[PDB]
């Protein structure tokens, strides 16, 4: 649902 | 250090404020332990948000864009934190920019907002969110892209109460209708579990999905090559099915049917579970759907699961054998006992599960009655069975309703 760029 | 970044992010020197920006940026970006707090309390976020307003340094924009992205994928406070800023009609604006790089890193930060919960949601929606967002679907864009695209419409999807306006849904379904005919995985996976969350919001939502043209193209994915398919499409359309005789129809017409064989010998025990399920939303319909699930071979399968199944599995194949003595005609029933349902039906009358002791019992009280003739011929099958005797400490249970059964059936 949620997701850093990494 | 930190302190530095922020003065040096507003530099009026181009180099030190992309510098600054970037370091920001790879605080927030490079490991999976990142200090969102700190960046907040620290003064960046103004700053972030107002490098997204300098279409003049596409890289400028991008960094930002990124950094918030990130910041936005914490706690509903940080993520809080960002739309407080005044950064989702920014992040609208930059979906018209002309570097690729700048939309996707925008899509992505709208994301993580609509990914908060519902006002959020409805937020984003209602500035117009959704035309510029599905406008990207088409084959030149690419693959990664794209699946950041189709994470943000599972992300529109994705909560109940309430459930994205249905003016959205009428936008979104035909994007769906598109992508369901996609080869990538992930993005199968992202547009069947869109519908997955569009028909577990009852009959209305539904009927919605069904009018989109989009039910002959999911059924096909029950016998996908992936598992992770699979398990999306079997819920989405056991989702279609706990509604209406006309809208199940609907999934039986587009041959749902041929499919099971495969899901009821799955390995895979879940698989397995909502096969089951699913069919005990069939049998629970009118005869002509009771006996389309006779006429495809179905119910010795279904009980090969009520015996040898995972209590899982064996609570829903007990359901579906029931259902059927209640909706069935009396040579459907008979079909049955032919196909030895009393004993795997009889062995779960000792289960600490009140429901499912109930249902089994009913389903043996509903199918003597509707054998007429041939009630004590049944009884021959109880006893090599030996589920006779199980049926006597029902009779002891706590609950009313299933001792009365009992005693009820001893009579008779």
């Amino acid at each position: 649902r949620k997701r850093a760029k990494v | 250090s930190l302190e530095a970044i922020v003065q040096n992010a507003s530099s009026d020197n181009q180099g030190i404020q992309l510098s600054a920006v970037q370091a920001a940026r790879k605080l927030l970006s490079s490991d999976r332990n990142p200090p969102i707090d700190d960046l907040i309390k620290s003064g960046i976020l103004p700053i972030l948000v107002h490098c997204l307003e300098r279409d003049d340094n596409p890289s400028l924009q991008f960094e930002a864009a990124w950094a918030l992205t990130n910041i936005a994928s914490g706690t509903s406070e940080q993520t809080q934190a960002v739309v407080q800023s005044n950064a989702v009609p920014l992040f609208l604006r930059l979906l018209h920019s002309p570097h690729q790089n700048v939309c996707e890193q925008a899509v992505w930060a709208l994301g993580n907002i609509i990914g908060d919960g519902p006002q959020c949601r409805d937020y984003v929606i209602s500035l117009g969110v959704v035309k510029p967002l599905l406008s990207f679907i088409s084959p030149s864009i690419p693959i990664t892209f794209l699946r950041n695209v189709t994470w943000v419409m599972v992300n529109l999807c994705r909560h109940k109460d309430p459930p994205p306006p249905m003016e959205t849904i009428q936008e979104i379904l035909p994007a769906l209708c598109v992508l369901i005919h996609h080869t990538d995985v992930n993005i199968l996976v992202d547009t069947v579990w869109a519908l997955s969350y569009l028909t577990d919001a009852g009959n209305e939502q539904i009927q919605m999905v069904i009018d989109s043209g989009i039910v002959p193209h999911l059924v096909p994915l029950l016998s996908h090559q992936e598992v992770k398919v699979q398990t999306a499409a079997l819920r989405a359309v056991g989702n279609i099915v706990t509604g209406t005789d006309e809208q199940t129809q609907v999934v039986l017409n587009c041959d749902a049917l041929s499919h099971f064989p495969a899901l009821l010998t799955h390995p895979k025990e879940k698989i397995n579970k909502e096969a089951v399920w699913f069919l005990s939303n069939i049998t629970a319909g009118n005869q002509q759907q009771v006996q389309a699930v006779i006429d495809a071979n179905l119910v010795p399968m279904i009980i090969h699961l009520l015996d040898k199944g995972d209590f899982g599995t064996q609570k829903e194949a007990a359901w579906a054998i029931s259902n059927l003595t209640i909706s069935g005609r009396k040579d459907q029933v008979a079909y049955l006992i032919q196909q030895n349902v009393i004993p795997p039906f009889c062995n779960l009358l000792t289960v600490k599960d009140a429901q499912v002791v109930q249902v089994v019992l009913d389903g043996l009280s509903n199918i003597l009655k509707m054998a007429e003739d041939e009630a004590e011929t049944i009884g021959n099958l109880i006893e090599e069975c030996g589920g006779l005797e199980k049926i006597e400490q029902l009779q002891n249970h706590e609950n009313e309703d299933i001792y009365k059964l009992a005693y009820e059936i001893i009579d008779q």
